[PDB]
DNA sequence: TATATACTAAGAAC
DNA sequence: CGTTTCATTGTTGTTCTTAGTATATA
């Protein structure tokens, strides 16, 4: 969909004396676990989605206020960028003394309408001016049938949800809880898009990552040309990218304000100051010293214009894993630049699937850069799991190491196993399987970064201190493969370390 | 490491002739030479470099005669290499009109060395005399100086205009002589010590590659808690980027610490200054606002680790993990610390069962402390020479990102018709730049791209020289030996007019 | 004890 | 004829630079 538009998730939760004194048992309670939802979910979008839009607003309360002064609807926070002046809002609702709070602030839970809370906030949806790529609403409320006494309602119901359906607005409720009254198909087989009392799909949203996305972003579009006549469109993305911190911002001591660093270059000799056309470069060789201009020093890459150049093929065995260079790239044709070139690639594509052979190049990303040598190894697609996009077809860019690259290895000799070692080492390896996931881990730094920032952006009562997956689990080690390190011992190993 | 230079070229008189087809040995070894001290000037090696252009019209020597020694003229002595050397080279030799023995030239640069090269501290001597082998030499002190040579460890290397596979019965029987003294060095292979002028222009032209040394980096192999296996880490292939940077200097005066590149920190109301480093606190951005965060709490709450935790932390298929996934900044290459075998052969019985059981290890990774810490895939190598490691950065989970990228095989709008489908199959077979060779199915890979040098240094070192060589004159463009280099070979282009042609006539290519 | 050689880790530039 | 609204072109993220600190080596 359309970059520049984000995503919108209002929230909506119901406010009558229902389920905020639910409580059936002592373990849990449905407004503190709506908001205890809300807050999670607003906190991992924080460092998600930053770009985004959130909303929340309560509907069935006794005081009011909203944009067009209705009857038993609180917008508590309008859609905006979501922001730490917020998390503490819904944070001053999370406790039974918050519960007091909310109900003596707001109310214990009047009558409503959900005619009036699909209208109202088809408006905040409205409000805003930034565009929207998706838009969603979430109910939170486990009065199954809203109104089983005032059918004219019910039918006003129907009529202003399935507008909101066709505004381009999405809605979804989570069952959360009740006894009894755990349905859907009473008034909501026809508004959402067999059951139970609790909703799976809350679940996920306590999940709490601290993931970042970016959408389709070309990195750059070249074209890539057969030949000196033969060129198609295609499209460099980037399917790893290595996510570094967010750069910190620099800001005044007391004040907490932009600092606006302004750094210059200007003379020792005099209090001049020295403009961009007014230095040079310069480096020493042989004992004499060189000189180029601030422009020429750029001049020395220009080396062939932005694009890609096929020179021949070679087979998959060749081209090496031993020799990675820089993370790959993806490749997939760009109808727009070159029309009907999306042809070509498929054509390209297949028949190189077909002869299990790889593409040679030369990619020059941008002006002003050396090229180097990448391969284009068609990618198969595969879906099987649940027919859901995994491996995108296409080509691969990996990179082909230059020779100024290999750093010649302090050669040193070899000396082979006997087969008694390496075949306990069989049950060895055989024991420590585990299969491996692409996103099995994560980042102790990027997340324990975020989680700090979290920390001090509310203060919560300690650090989250999360524990990651990457410190291995040692006690499994010593068990699940026994104490065969005395046996590898024993086997080759003298007394010395 | 040290090595001393020092270049022997004959300024006599048969090399001021020769066929008009082919340029003479004297101006030929004369490029050879000034692009050979252009090589040894860019790379920054301490090699000290020395010049004996023998065959004089005079005699300007330490060890000058009457008749020993006789008919040289020691350039300069055993020191670093310099540019000003190199343009006298390129303009003070003159071509000369005598004859002169070249073992005099020899033992002259023999006692050079024997004179410096102990003076100050040295490894490893080389000496290169070239010539055309049209002087009067005697056998005289050949056994003494291959002896000379073998005691003072300088390695001897004849070049000559002639090809191994017309010259004078005087040229023929120096050759004979040239092959008995090498032979007389080291042995049989002193055959491939003998080198033409041509093929040294061919094993020349390029700038010297940039040759980088690793660091011996050893940690502790840890798998489970109690198999402790000391490794060394070694870097196999990194970005190389230049060593030294583009030094900034003003314009007209040509110093360097006349700039400062000073920075100021100011408030953006009426352009307060900020007192430069200590009022500023670095924030972050959390949604809307900044978090006031510091320095000293960013390493009071950074996360902290052990220190190496070179870890293993499980074992996997070969498909469990792709190429595709490899997120690695640099390949390191895990083989063992040297002088514990047992280690070694440990560590050999791992790499060799992964193998066989196509099974790779996933390691937790640190180059230290205060460094984030890595995960990444250890994949097994084999080589005749020796079995092989290597590690590489695989994605932690924000790393990876997800697109959707609409399928190709509901290709009901762009349908690759079968003219088209056999079309790019006569292309794939027809540009194949590798083709089977020898029978041992080693193809024709005459584009390795693993032996070519990186053209981004080449025109560096390129662009330095001739603004050196020059006061101010314009740049030159790309030698055109390195667009040939660059450039697939020619056969591969000539192959490929038809395929592409019948391509013209089967697609749309709008504009 | 001095020197540089290595590294990573910053930065900002574009 | 004047006022209001909407849609689009400029927008940037990434790479490279320098820094800084790191250590062992000679």
């Amino acid at each position: 969909y359309k970059y520049s538009g984000r995503d919108s998730l209002i929230f909506l939760v119901d406010a009558s004396k229902a389920m905020f004194e639910s409580q059936s048992e002592d373990e849990l309670t449905p407004f503190d676990m709506s908001i205890q939802c809300i807050q999670s979910v607003y906190i991992s979008k924080i460092i998600s989605s930053d770009r985004d839009l959130l909303a929340v607003v309560f509907y069935g309360t006794e005081k009011d206020k909203n944009s067009v002064n209705f009857k038993n609807i609180y917008v508590l926070q309008e859609l905006d960028n979501p922001g730490a002046k917020r998390i503490l809002e819904l944070d001053q609702f999370k406790g039974q003394q918050g519960q007091k709070r909310f109900q003596d602030m707001m109310g214990h839970g009047s009558d409503y309408s959900l005619s009036e809370v699909l209208w109202v906030c088809a408006n905040l949806f409205s409000d805003v001016q930034f565009k929207m790529s998706h838009k969603r609403i979430m109910l939170f409320t486990n009065e199954d049938n809203p109104h089983g006494n005032d059918s004219a309602k019910a039918s006003r119901a129907r009529t202003k949800a399935g507008d909101l359906r066709d505004t381009g607005i999405f809605l979804d409720l989570m069952h959360l809880k009740k006894p009894g009254g755990f349905d859907i198909s009473l008034f909501y087989r026809d508004i959402i898009s067999v059951h139970f009392e609790e909703s799976s799909k809350l679940e996920d949203l306590l999940r709490k990552v601290r993931a970042k996305e970016t959408r389709k972003r070309a990195l750059s579009r070249l074209k890539l040309k057969l030949n000196k006549d033969i060129v198609i469109s295609v499209g460099i993305y980037n399917l790893v990218q290595k996510a570094l911190k967010p750069p910190p911002i620099k800001l005044y001591r007391e004040t907490n304000e932009p600092v606006k660093t302004k750094t210059r270059t200007f003379n020792t000799s005099t209090g001049g100051l020295l403009l961009p056309s007014d230095t040079k470069r310069s480096q020493i060789y042989g004992s004499r010293q060189i000189i180029l201009e601030k422009e020429e020093t750029e001049e020395l890459k220009r080396f062939d214009d932005p694009g890609l150049m096929l020179m021949g093929f070679k087979p998959l065995v060749l081209l090496k894993k031993h020799h990675y260079l820089r993370p790959s790239l993806f490749v997939y044709p760009e109808e727009s630049l070159v029309i009907g070139s999306s042809t070509l690639f498929s054509a390209l594509l297949i028949k190189c699937l077909e002869k299990e052979v790889a593409a040679l190049c030369r990619y020059t990303p941008r002006r002003n850069i050396p090229p180097y040598f990448v391969a284009l190894v068609p990618q198969e697609e595969e879906l099987d799991d649940q027919k859901i996009q995994v491996t995108p077809p296409g080509f691969q860019l990996v990179f082909l190491p230059f020779a100024d690259d290999k750093r010649k290895m302090p050669f040193t000799e070899k000396i082979m196993a006997t087969p008694e070692q390496v075949g306990k080492m069989k049950a060895i390896v055989e024991k420590l399987r585990f299969t491996y996931r692409s996103d099995s881990f994560e980042n102790p730094v990027l997340q324990q970064h975020f989680r700090n920032l979290e920390a001090l952006a509310l203060d919560l009562m300690e650090p989250e201190q999360a524990v990651d997956l990457t410190l291995p689990k040692v006690e499994a080690m010593n068990k699940r493969l026994g104490s065969l390190v005395d046996e590898f011992k024993e086997l080759v190993y003298p007394p010395d370390y | 490491n040290k090595a001393a230079v020092v270049l022997c070229m004959d300024v006599g008189f048969t090399m001021s002739n020769s066929i008009p087809g082919i340029e003479s040995p004297f101006e030929q070894a004369k490029k050879v030479i000034t692009m050979f001290v252009q090589r040894q000037v860019f790379a920054e090696n301490k090699d000290e470099i020395a010049l004996v252009l023998f065959g004089t019209d005079g005699t300007d020597n330490p060890l000058s005669g009457g008749d020993q020694y006789q008919n040289i003229t020691v350039h300069r002595h055993l020191m670093l290499p310099d540019f000003d050397l190199l343009e006298d080279i390129e303009s003070k030799i003159q071509p000369g009109s005598q004859q002169a023995d070249f073992l005099d030239a020899l033992i002259v640069s023999m006692d050079v060395i024997q004179h410096e090269t102990i003076g100050k501290k040295f490894e490893k001597r080389h000496i290169e005399i070239f010539t055309d082998l049209s002087s009067r030499f005697s056998k005289s002190q050949l056994d003494i100086i291959i002896h000379s040579l073998k005691k003072c460890d300088i390695s001897l290397q004849f070049f000559l205009p002639f090809s191994l596979g017309g010259i004078t019965e005087q040229q023929k029987e120096g050759l004979e002589i040239v092959k008995m003294v090498m032979i007389s060095l080291e042995g049989e292979d002193g055959l491939d010590e003998i080198y033409s002028f041509s093929e040294s222009l061919r094993k020349l032209c390029v700038f010297k590659k940039i040759e980088r040394h690793s660091i011996h980096w050893p940690c502790r192999l840890t798998i489970g808690s109690n198999l402790s296996i000391r490794i060394a880490a070694y870097k196999s292939i990194l970005q190389e980027r230049v060593k030294k940077t583009w030094t900034v200097v003003d314009a007209k005066t040509l110093k360097k610490e006349d700039i400062q590149k000073e920075t100021v920190y100011c408030l953006n109301d009426d352009d307060e200054t900020e007192v430069l480093k200590e009022d500023i606190i670095q924030g972050f951005r959390y949604g809307s606002d900044i978090v006031p965060f510091s320095k000293v709490d960013e390493e009071q709450m950074k996360y902290k680790s052990e220190g190496k935790c070179f870890s293993v932390l499980g074992f996997c298929k070969s498909s469990q993990v792709q190429r595709r996934f490899f997120m690695g900044n640099q390949v390191l290459k895990v083989f063992a610390a040297r002088d514990d075998e047992a280690a070694a052969v440990a560590l050999s019985s791992l790499i060799h069962a992964l193998d066989d059981l196509d099974m790779v290890a996933i390691v937790r990774y640190a180059y230290d402390k205060r460094a984030n810490p890595q995960v990444g895939v250890a994949f097994p190598h084999i080589k005749h020479n020796y079995e092989c490691l290597v590690y590489v950065q695989l994605p932690f989970m924000e790393d990876l990102r997800q697109y959707m990228f609409s399928s190709l095989k509901n290709s009901k709008k762009y349908a690759p018709t079968e003219a088209q489908l056999n079309a790019v199959d006569a292309l794939i077979d027809s540009m194949s730049l590798a083709k089977k060779d020898e029978k041992t199915d080693t193809l024709e890979d005459l584009f390795p791209t693993t032996k070519i040098p990186n053209p981004r240094f080449q025109r560096l070192f390129q662009c330095l020289l001739h603004r050196a060589l020059h006061p101010r004159e314009p740049l030159p463009p790309i030698q055109q030996h390195i667009w040939n280099m660059l450039n697939p070979p020619a056969e591969v282009t000539t192959k490929s007019q038809i395929p592409l042609s019948k391509i013209k006539t089967l697609f749309p290519l709008i504009e």
